[PDB]
């Protein structure tokens, strides 16, 4: 992303809807349920909070935090050695034998490792909040005029099956939602010049990095210099 | 202006002067509150428009602790609900109730058949909403504890009798006005000359028809006396 | 034109002549305010279209410092309010609150739902916003402290009432009106042929109707007399 | 882009907009959103004001400017090494480099624990007022203004108070202008070509701008080979 992403709380996002009178009686309840479903169906990651939490493993299960939306990395306390994904469909359950490679899996607020007894250090992704337990939402005035046109959307939708709404003005709602919606979407993406380079030396190696995920992804943008002879 | 103006313009218009007449302000009174929810009706639920400043009122709630259903513990939390019974909104406008400060405070006046499976979303759970039941209390629900702490609300919505929300109504600054007729007819003025005209010719035809005069223990009225 | 030019048409194109009449002035200050109202709502509201500077009244205001809800202390920041209440608007033309100088001074007249959510935008923090609310009080807030020092605005607008706006209209150079017949009327001229029509055919054919003429405790409005 | 930057304030587009009697309800605050929309949507660096404001690192994190919106690069103060971005997971967690930095709030992350950097970023330039103040030039001025007609016709096309043939012929008018104002300023002067020119023509390429402040963009290979 180019810009920095600023917070706001979620009434800026009402200054803009009621400058229409037709979507007045639009509420912060109305507003936080549509707020919700556009930054998921978005999914910019960098909207998203980075944080870093370790957990304890008590037999290959640990319990999860509570505001966890999304891991990037599970990784071990000891060594730093990153964890992949268990493929496995038979983990923790032994054989009558009673009989390699660490890896994880996430479904609720549980965490299954291949690890028995050991700490590990999750980094994952939240929502940001309020002084309030509410959403906080960027200033990039191309995120609020998509936000501000979705909830438009949605409201119109609701208002065109009731039969309140021509279909000329929903068609137009919808259309004007579609390209302020990829334009988000290429802001939210595209990288800044400090995050080309990033990009340029990954991109360009005499000799191929091929295990960036066994650390955090720490050098993955880091300059691959060669000695002259 | 007022009630008084507005039923002092429908029956100035029908003359009904006399103090012995057959139609009382009290026939006018109910044909202005029935005929004002048929002409809000006829003009804003095509589509959907502005609603004006005036065809709203706002009526003050006092609200009390009841239970679900009675003091049983297995029955579900309790709930709050006005003293008195409420008017029926119409569907029409943006109702509100505030904590008697309109630019203040997120009460969400929401359908009765939504509020039985509602505030499930954890950045919803600290919001309180309101309906008003079968029984006709308006009712106050969250999950949060602290929503059972209010005492007054107001209301502010296009409701269906206007004579109802009159008598609820807020009181005002100087006092608490006595007479209905003294009271703010919740009507935009682009809309009374319909009102008017509606009225008075629902009135004038039964204005000239005429009277079972004869105490016969006989109708007398197919042979028109 | 003032009222008196408008009201005396009426009076003389129904020959409403005599002092000893049904339908005196006040019948027709009534009719003309309220059709008023009635044609800049049927010309104006359809399609957006030019409003002349004829429609418009100002009205000038005293502010003073109200509480949110009451004198405690979390309840919420200060607002201004006026002194009297205000009349409601039309949504036809554009509303405007200036500091007794029309071309200058950004105060801006919002409506009464998004006034609860404003201000947040870190360059809209100095801007003062108007709206009307549901007790009748122009309500003004800002998020800067500075515009509690406010002590007189003036409001031009398309007001719904007629007569609700020329009673609190702004001190003229001589001084003020203490006749409200001899105050402007608030409408275009090229509206008041169809403005005095309408008024005339709504008191033409009441004009003629029967009356309840003899005290004889029995109407006599089906009889004709 | 060719042409300077003139700096005029909000009132200027409101000259214009009032000039069409649809539009006249129209105030400051009114024009204040739809002009941010605008300075966002176009995107157009030469737009905003180039500042250089160093901070102090206290535990992988520092403070931020108030007025911060994109930063161009961060160096480091005692050396002038850039900094290039923050892929690490783990940055500062500790089990039991190269310098890197990330920024989303009002915090800035680095990889470095107590230093100083040297942060290049842009802001709006601001009035007397607390208030943006737009570029003179008219190709800007009228893209901008058909902008807020769109916004506001598309509001009364909601209502049923425009004809969708107003509407079309507003929403196409503005997309030429668009287009018109993306290409007046981004496009590269005679003095930019020449730091473009230095660029392209390079026998021996140069492959680390980044690593200095991008100084040496448009420096000439002066390549004697002898």
């Amino acid at each position: 992303m180019v810009n920095n992403i600023n917070w706001v709380k979620l009434p800026v996002i009402l200054d803009r809807l009621l400058r229409h009178p037709l979507l007045t009686d639009l509420n912060l309840e109305t507003a936080i349920q549509y707020t919700l479903d556009f930054i998921s169906a978005m999914g910019l990651p960098n909207v998203y909070v980075d944080k870093i939490e370790t957990i304890d493993i008590k037999e290959y299960r640990g319990e999860l935090p509570c505001d966890l939306i999304s891991i990037n990395q599970v990784r071990l306390h000891k060594n730093g050695i990153a964890l992949r994904a268990m493929t496995d469909n038979f983990n923790a359950y032994p054989t009558h034998d009673h009989k390699g490679e660490p890896s994880f899996k996430t479904q609720g607020r549980v965490i299954f490792t291949s690890i028995k007894h050991e700490k590990v250090d999750i980094s994952y992704k939240a929502i940001m909040l309020d002084d309030e337990g509410l959403p906080l939402i960027p200033d990039n005035p191309i995120f609020l005029k998509t936000l501000e046109l979705y909830i438009k959307k949605e409201w119109f939708t609701i208002l065109f099956d009731m039969g309140k709404i021509s279909p000329a003005v929903l068609n137009n709602t919808q259309q004007e939602y579609a390209f302020k919606a990829g334009q988000c979407n290429n802001e939210f993406v595209i990288p800044s010049v400090s995050e080309m380079e990033a990009i340029t030396n990954m991109w360009n190696q005499l000799i191929p990095r091929v295990t960036e995920f066994r650390r955090g992804f720490k050098n993955l943008g880091d300059k691959e210099y060669i000695r002259v002879h | 202006m007022t009630y008084n103006e507005l039923i002092y313009m429908v029956l100035d218009e029908l003359k009904l002067s006399s103090d012995d007449s057959y139609y009382t302000p009290d026939h006018v009174i109910f044909l202005l509150v029935k005929y004002r929810s048929f002409l809000l009706k006829q003009r804003y639920s095509d589509i959907k428009k502005q609603i004006p400043d005036s065809d709203y009122q706002s009526i003050c709630l006092d609200l009390i602790e009841v239970p679900a259903i009675s003091g049983e513990p297995c029955e579900g939390s309790s709930y709050l609900r006005s003293k008195n019974k409420v008017p029926t909104t119409m569907m029409i406008g943006n109702p509100r109730v505030y904590p008697m400060d309109f630019y203040q405070g997120e009460i969400t006046y929401i359908s009765r058949d939504r509020m039985r499976y509602v505030g499930y979303n954890k950045f919803l759970r600290n919001i309180i909403y309101c309906s008003k039941a079968p029984d006709g209390y308006l009712y106050f629900k969250s999950w949060n504890p602290q929503f059972l702490h209010l005492e007054k609300v107001s209301f502010n919505a296009i409701f269906e009798d206007a004579k109802e929300a009159s008598e609820m109504a807020c009181p005002e600054e100087n006092g608490t006005i006595c007479k209905l007729e003294d009271k703010e007819f919740p009507i935009e003025d682009a809309l009374v000359p319909p009102l008017i005209e509606l009225v008075v010719k629902e009135l004038r035809g039964p204005e000239y028809s005429p009277k079972d005069e004869d105490n016969n223990a006989k109708d007398d009225l197919p042979d028109a006396r």
